[PDB]
């Protein structure tokens, strides 16, 4: 047959864009410690104003729909 | 008193004993700056540096109740007014507003507001005014007490004013009892008229029985100082070292932001206290629990809006946020990080409550406090 | 603007200061302007650490 996706791609139901089947996590990075000070985080997370995400409209109707079984998020 | 069918509603009540006014300011002491004695365009230049003490001014209780009940909440008033327009009118503007009435009591032999006095000149020139009748707020008698409101509310608040005249206080003690029988906890504010201003060992014998009857008690960062010592903690504040600072911080010279020792607040504990607040206005909120202790890091900003700020009524609004989460989440008593987050609820609105003119004119919403808690925290925080 | 003594137009500050003194505004003139950094963001940000620490826009000589 056609996977367990069902081939969801080939038929256009909604489906994550990577493969729920491989999904091979990270493979320990270089952590904190081990890096040059420009690209550091430095402990402390800062304030900043683009903190909070953009009210904007269609993430309302994507949350709208999304319980009335038309979406799945 | 027991009838009931259904389950209370989801939002616990609150129940907000003491007196209906409508701008009243009772926390009065000697400022030191004043600003011109008739032009009154310039006032306002006392807003931007309050007096230390009007820097979050409480209020009624029904501004509180008011506070509470435009955050989220229910509240309940029990009052008695006047059969006067003023009266009418004080009642319709707390109906207006989802606060529940229930237990306002009309009456027709006192006026509202209005207190009768007798001139009583004493040795040398000095005036008196003693009460011949009282106001129509402070004239409640324990025989029409609302059997219904003290039953289902969660938390019972009432601030000091009710201290100061005689029927009052039986009537207050005797609510308090009926509440605790019915298994209420106790919010005591402080939030002291100006007679109560007057000597620390007076107050202390006044407030003991009522304070020794709360289980949680907030107190501004003055009237705790004078409730323990004004001129040591004032000796205390003001204190530069002669040679080299101690850490760093010191050699800074920021504003003092003293975090009192459990072995210095233990005068003012007892056994039935849950919590314990002090309130530096918006900036800082230090919280004392049985078994822990801290404080909540907060900011304010005025001159935001030089032209449209008005301190009055913060302080009715941080007591009101403190009283909703307290109601809303029950594990904050034994939680330090929850009691932590949920604490900053109580600096949003603080800070949104001094960007308007008028007490109950500007008192935020919930959503507007939680936008504004999350604009100014980071999310770590939140 | 006002027009101050010597014919210098002046401009109206906030200043701050750990005293409060009584009167914290104070009328500025170009001269005693550029050697003063005058901020004009905002308080409403807290991070972390401490809330003094946190930055916002200036105008410090002419920059």
């Amino acid at each position: 047959e056609l996977s367990e996706y069902e081939k969801d791609k080939k038929f256009g139901r909604p489906h994550p864009f990577v493969d729920p089947k491989v999904k091979k996590p990270i493979e320990e990075p270089l952590t904190s410690e081990e890096l040059w000070w420009n690209w550091r985080k430095p402990d402390k997370e800062q304030w900043s104003r683009w903190q909070r995400r953009k009210p904007d409209v269609e993430t309302v109707f994507l949350k709208a729909m999304a319980e009335t079984g038309q979406v799945k998020l | 008193d027991d009838g009931m069918d259904f389950p209370y509603l989801d939002p616990p009540l609150i129940c907000c004993f003491g007196a209906v006014q409508k701008e009243f300011v009772p926390s009065v002491r000697v400022s030191e700056h004043q600003m011109d004695p008739d032009i009154y365009s310039g006032w306002k230049m006392m807003q931007w540096n309050p007096p230390e003490f009007g820097r979050a001014p409480g209020g009624p209780v029904s501004n509180v109740a008011i506070s509470h009940v435009r955050l989220g909440g229910r509240a309940a008033v029990i009052g008695k007014v006047g059969e006067d327009d003023f009266g009418e009118e004080l009642v319709l503007m707390m109906n207006k507003e989802n606060v529940q009435t229930r237990a306002v009591k009309f009456d027709s032999n006192v006026k509202t507001a209005c207190s009768y006095m007798r001139v009583k000149f004493s040795d040398d020139g000095k005036m008196k005014m003693e009460t011949v009748k009282e106001a129509a707020e402070d004239s409640l008698v324990a025989s029409e007490l609302n059997l219904a409101v003290l039953k289902e509310a969660r938390i019972f608040h009432f601030n000091s004013e009710v201290l100061t005249s005689p029927s009052m206080n039986t009537t207050l003690f005797r609510a308090i009892k009926l509440s605790k029988k019915f298994g209420g906890l106790v919010f005591f504010d402080l939030n002291l008229p100006l007679p109560l201003w007057k000597s620390r060992d007076e107050t202390r014998e006044v407030i003991k029985q009522a304070w020794e009857e709360a289980n949680i008690i907030e107190v501004s960062r003055e009237e705790l100082e004078f409730l323990l010592d004004e001129d040591h903690y004032e000796r205390r504040k003001n204190y530069r070292p002669q040679y080299y600072s101690e850490n760093y911080e010191q050699s800074k010279n920021r504003r003092d932001y003293y975090h009192y020792t459990r072995e210095e607040i233990s005068p003012l504990w007892h056994d039935g206290l849950k919590f314990l607040f002090v309130t530096d206005g918006t900036l800082r909120i230090h919280y004392y629990a049985p078994s822990f202790d801290g404080v909540v890091v907060g900011t304010e900003d005025v001159l935001i809006t030089p032209f449209t700020c008005d301190r009055t009524g913060s302080g009715d609004a941080v007591v009101a946020g403190i009283m909703r989460k307290l109601t809303s989440h029950p594990e904050m008593y034994e939680d330090q990080d929850v009691l932590e987050r949920q604490l900053r609820f109580s600096i949003a609105a603080g800070i949104i409550s001094q960007w308007t003119i008028g007490a109950v004119r500007g008192f935020p919403t919930e959503s507007a406090t939680q936008n504004l808690k999350e604009q100014v925290y980071v999310p770590s925080m939140w | 603007a006002r027009i101050g003594p010597w014919g210098s137009l002046e401009s109206p500050y906030y200043e701050i200061s750990e005293r409060s003194k009584r009167v914290q505004m104070l009328y500025l003139s170009p001269s005693r302007d550029e050697y003063y950094m005058l901020a004009s963001g905002n308080s409403l940000a807290l991070n972390q650490g401490i809330q003094e620490e946190q930055v916002v826009p200036a105008r410090y000589r002419q920059e």
